This record gives structure tokens, sequence and C-alpha cells, in this order.
């Protein structure tokens, strides 16, 4: 539901314009990005 | 339907080509090419 809401506030009229000058790139990420935390452990661990 | 100028950026949701500062360019441009074909065939007249 969380995720849903951060798509549709792409789809309001200020975000759309602003698709219509330029292509527009969101990250909706939730800063996975400057994890450190290391897969090869964590996710496989997790699975396992 | 957008285009960025030297100083100026003019934007249209249809065509710049309908943009004036382009249109009237456009305009001169293919009426004074098309004039300079005439006055090649020499079909233009000198009292015109």
């Amino acid at each position: 539901d969380e995720m849903a809401a951060m798509l549709l506030d792409l789809c309001t009229v200020e975000t759309k314009v602003a698709a219509a000058g330029a292509p527009v790139k969101v990250d909706l990420t939730g800063g996975l990005g400057d994890i450190k935390i290391d897969m090869a452990e964590l996710a496989a661990k997790a699975r396992e | 339907t957008s285009l960025i100028a030297s100083g100026v950026h003019y934007h249209h949701p249809d065509g710049v080509l309908f943009l004036t500062q382009f249109t009237q360019v456009a305009m001169a441009t293919v009426a004074a090419a098309q004039v300079a074909e005439m006055r090649e065939q020499g079909a233009f007249v000198e009292g015109a």
C-alpha cells in the first residue's frame, strides 16, 4: 500500500507535466542504495 | 514539442513549428526558396 501510494504520486498533475518536459527518474527506494549490508550473508542466510 | 535555444526555452504541447519564433522563420524561408526557383526559371516578370 505504501509503494502503491508512491506510484500514484508520480501520477499527480505536478509530476505528470514534469514527465512531459523530460524523462523523470524516481527513486522510491528506502535508502537501500548506500546500504553496506552484505547480501552474500544477510540475503542467503535469510533465504536459507 | 519543446526546444531550448541560446537564451530562451520554448515549449508547446503540439508543435514548435506552430510557435511564432519558428513559424515565421519557416514561412519566410519556404516562400523565399520558392520565389528563387521561380526566378531561376525566369518566370518572374520585371514589372511585378
